[PDB]
């Protein structure tokens, strides 16, 4: 049984780096090579200063940088020496063509695999270890029998990324599950073996799975649709607690009480954002299409168009509380980034929020404690930006004389501002619109106040 | 017969021998049953444009969506094609050079007017690919403008003065127009030089007969009204 | 704080039975009169045969009959006597009128209401434990306060059941929570610790869940919803496995070890039954279309249309492998309850595949263990069921001469039959259809024997 002695991983991203950086920590025999065609990177990660930022992740990399860890520009030569080759370049979605917003773009994998059986000779084990369309690892496989060679034997696998950026660390010394697929025949079994045994170094066996191929391909995508399913099925259910006066934070803990349905994800806002969720969605929709399954494909449209509904819904409740009309009305948007805890922005539903509001000719002024102003002002735009768009360097300069506070960011300090002090310079009648949930418990005292409170899932 | 080559490519039949099997009938004959990318030419879909909105314009919309059918089969005629290359270089084209031999509507013609070839190439074109055109008639600069609306041709569209310089490291070889000389290229020359694996879409069946020699070269070839 | 000593339950259905038998077990000090209209569920009550059956219930009502726990058809004494009113009649989907086919019938629930206020005085509390439309609380109150009396005080409850037939006892016991729902005002928070202590007996007070009593109505609904949300989800994904290759079965495993996603309810099939899930779907759909909420409502239609194309699929790939023609064809079906374990047929998939297979003209030979053979007729009738359907005491019966095999329901003798001895009385080529991933395993078994064996999620 093959042992693999060498890695190269090509990609210096949130996925590669990490994943490389604790394999080489946990597998002191095995040379680990991460690559990556951009200079600014590999010189980052050789640098004292990390590109990326992950709890633990320094101390790993200060581990294990000049024993079995490597980071290098030197793709070629790192492909040439190593056993097993992750691929990890991102796979961004079609901005034109044939799947266009919807489809992923197979360009750099193809040209990793292109690169790959270029440089490479003997047998090696080839992993696409980012998010991939089904079936994507029969174009790898395609390029290389079109490319063989004498004694060439390249087995490819798949074994995808299951860590949430932010917590990357915890969630690959301690995975809920290690996927790996292979071709169903003896040579492919081998290869996942030989991938096993890297990860039986500090995974237990019994939390490793094998499946073929195309399984873990699709495992990936399902699984982040089943996750984004959840949060669009209880912000569905949000809306029938508006209009009925029940509330969605006690409907999803009595549904999330069931043991078979559990309480995670189950939180209402006002919509889910991320890099992931919308992207592998609309991906697994187009390959529905594509493969003539129009009652799936429209089967999981609808946690896209429920999350596009829990958006523009939020908007035109601001929108008629200050009467349909919004021209030159100051707004404090307080929160950008798509989750508390982060500077990521990418699918924020800050952006959406602020964007019907941006029709409606507001003066918006956004206020986050972590997003760099200038990714809001890049975030906002196709002039419009410049009239209606101030960005606030505190919470109080972004709520003085302003008739509405929109929370779109559950960032902890929100729940602890000086809501008397933002009352007092407010235009009356004064709003906050919570988005999230997060003044849960201070109702009564902002109504005292004299705030008209509204928030997703509540009854008015 | 477009349309009955589609159903052949889905069921295994064979468009020509089709064709051919019906045109023997004196009733229907033998003309104009030749399967291609479609029809192009300054007539035809021009005069069937015409013949719809007479019969918009008196009040008779199930004659109009009648004819109306003849133009969207050839409309799908073209886009289904162009799909089948996409398909085949994996849905991702940005950047991918293709070899389209073959610009004018039909062989022996500098005329482009509304050829097949044009809207292969734009379909290609909004693909991002680096598109390599040859025809031995077409004035250089009228392909140029029937490309045009700009800086997409600019990007995208290089013009080869012979067909091999075209066919240097694409991907793949499209036939759009049945001229004869292509039949008669050395394809052993240009598969060593394409990048791999290398296709051949004809889509003027001007290859039929040469199958099994292009696919021991180790061309992957597929055609209109033929199963992969 | 208010103590209740009589209780008296309206319906001695399978909600009620148990639920009273148990609290009469774990509360001794309580009397328990169960009610019905039914005389003859009564006296099968007072009977050493019960009406219903469940593990366990038998020595539990023979413990508490006589002393605490009494069944009896005098409805107006035991509500007069009772200090807790368990409203627990069925609500039957509407059958003709507004909201056919969707909405729910408070014909019932209306009636007990009526009838509950004319033989009663004092305070008492009236909670409603079965399953209901949100806002039958407002009908009920609506009642109540239009029928009052001097010294009359009914306090309204939501007490849903979370009881799966089968496991009632058990899931009495020991349930995952206890949901109760109530005015959230002082008198109405009276009645809920009131309802608590009842439950405090055998019930930890962490897994008692107290809401307003519109959050409890919803998440009776909305909890059944997820769960065939999930169904649903993983039979959207059986249909993309058959097209790619993937195993549905391997990507579940691989979804479901995502602890945020859990493993449960993740075993695609033909399609979910029993009278619940697409009952209370059905009734949260039009709930949403009649408060205008059409976005909610065709989120949530997406559960049903997907499980209706997962049978018609089923049915199509059984009619096009013989050839588009099963006119006289001899076809087994295995399996007639809507799971295994069971004689219940209500909405069982058996019934779905069999009319399809009937609208073929067919020959269909239907076998179950357990289901009646007079209910499968009642199943299959508006004649027809004359011309085409046998029903076999045998399984050998049934595939003697057919050409396919048809399992349909996940019954565990199914996985041990003689398939050896089934082929070779069968047309050739003979087909099994596995509709419930039971043969799974012996695959190259019945291959090697000569059957073409088709399942869900498995590419052919």
């Amino acid at each position: 049984m093959f042992e693999i002695k060498k890695i190269c991983c090509i990609g210096a991203g949130y996925v590669g780096g990490p994943t490389c950086s604790v394999i080489a920590h946990m597998c002191p025999e095995i040379r680990v090579t991460v690559v990556d065609v951009n200079e600014s990177r590999i010189n980052a990660w050789n640098s004292p200063t990390l590109p990326i930022y992950e709890p633990g992740l320094k101390e790993v990399v200060e581990s294990c940088r000049g024993k079995n860890l490597f980071f290098s520009t030197n793709i070629d030569d790192a492909i040439k020496e190593a056993d097993l080759v992750f691929i990890s370049v991102n796979t961004p979605t079609k901005t034109y063509g044939m799947g266009k917003g919807r489809a992923a773009d197979l360009k750099y994998i193809e040209a990793c695999a292109r690169r790959i059986v270029q440089n490479s000779n003997g047998y090696k084990i080839v992993t696409e270890k980012s998010t991939v369309p089904v079936r994507a690892a029969e174009s790898i496989r395609r390029i290389f029998d079109a490319n063989t060679k004498p004694n060439l034997n390249l087995q490819v696998l798949s074994n995808p990324e299951f860590l949430a950026e932010g917590t990357a660390i915890k969630d690959l010394k301690n995975p809920d599950r290690v996927l790996i697929g292979g071709d169903e025949t003896p040579e492919g079994q081998r290869a996942v073996q030989a991938l096993c045994a890297v990860y039986e170094h500090w995974v237990p066996r019994e939390k490793i799975l094998t499946t073929n191929t195309w399984s873990s391909e699709l495992s990936k995508l399902a699984a982040n649709a089943f996750l984004a399913q959840r949060i669009s099925s209880i912000n569905s259910i949000s809306a029938l607690c508006e209009a009925t006066g029940a509330d969605v934070e006690e409907v999803a803990t009595a549904i999330g009480m069931d043991q078979r349905i559990g309480n995670k994800f189950l939180k209402a806002s006002v919509g889910f954002g991320g890099s992931c969720f919308q992207k592998d969605v609309l991906n697994l929709v187009y390959l529905c299409e594509a493969l003539n399954l129009p009652e799936v494909a429209r089967y999981w449209q609808q946690v896209i168009d429920m999350n596009d509904y829990q958006r523009r819904r939020f908007a035109s409740r601001i929108i008629d509380s200050l009467f349909n009309t919004v021209t030159d009305k100051k707004i404090a948007i307080l929160g950008f980034a798509f989750k508390k805890d982060t500077g990521d922005t990418r699918e924020s539903s800050s952006i959406y929020i602020s964007k019907y509001l941006m029709d409606e000719g507001a003066h918006l002024h956004i206020y986050d404690p972590k997003v760099p102003r200038e990714q809001i002002v890049v975030d906002l735009s196709h002039d419009q930006v410049s009239r209606l768009v101030t960005i606030s360097k505190d919470p109080y300069e972004a709520c003085d004389g302003a008739h509405a506070v929109v929370i779109c960011t559950e960032w902890d300090m929100f729940k602890e501002l000086d809501y008397e002090r933002i009352h007092k310079k407010m235009l009356k009648p004064a709003f906050i619109f919570d988005g999230r949930r997060v003044l849960d418990g201070l109702h009564n005292e902002l109504q005292t106040i004299g705030f008209q409170i509204e928030t997703i899932g509540k009854k008015v | 017969i477009n349309s009955i080559s589609a159903l052949c490519e889905a069921t295994g039949a064979d468009v020509e021998e089709v064709a051919t099997a019906i045109g023997m009938d004196q009733r229907i004959g033998n003309k104009f049953l030749k399967a291609s990318v479609g029809f192009g030419g300054s007539c035809f879909q021009k005069d069937v444009l015409n013949l719809v909105y007479l019969c918009e314009a008196l009040n008779l919309p199930e004659v109009a969506r009648y004819w109306q059918q003849v133009i969207d089969m050839n409309d799908y005629q073209r886009r289904r094609f162009a799909s089948r290359i996409i398909d085949s270089l994996f849905n991702t084209v940005t950047d991918k050079k293709i070899a389209i031999l073959g610009f004018a509507f039909k062989k022996d013609t500098g005329d482009t007017r509304e050829s097949s070839s044009i809207y292969i190439s734009k379909y290609l074109m909004d693909e991002g690919a680096h598109l390599h055109i040859y025809d031995p008639k077409v004035p250089r600069e009228q392909i140029v403008v029937d490309l045009s609306h700009d800086d997409q041709v600019s990007r995208l569209v290089t013009i080869s003065k012979d067909p091999y310089e075209a066919c240097d490291g694409a991907h793949a070889v499209v036939i759009c127009t049945e001229w004869d000389m292509f039949k008669e290229l050395d394809y052993e020359r240009i598969h060593k030089k394409m990048l791999k694996p290398a296709f051949i879409f004809d889509g003027r069946r001007v290859l039929d007969g040469l199958h099994n020699e292009l696919q021991t070269i180790g061309f992957q070839i597929e055609t209109i009204g033929k199963k992969v």
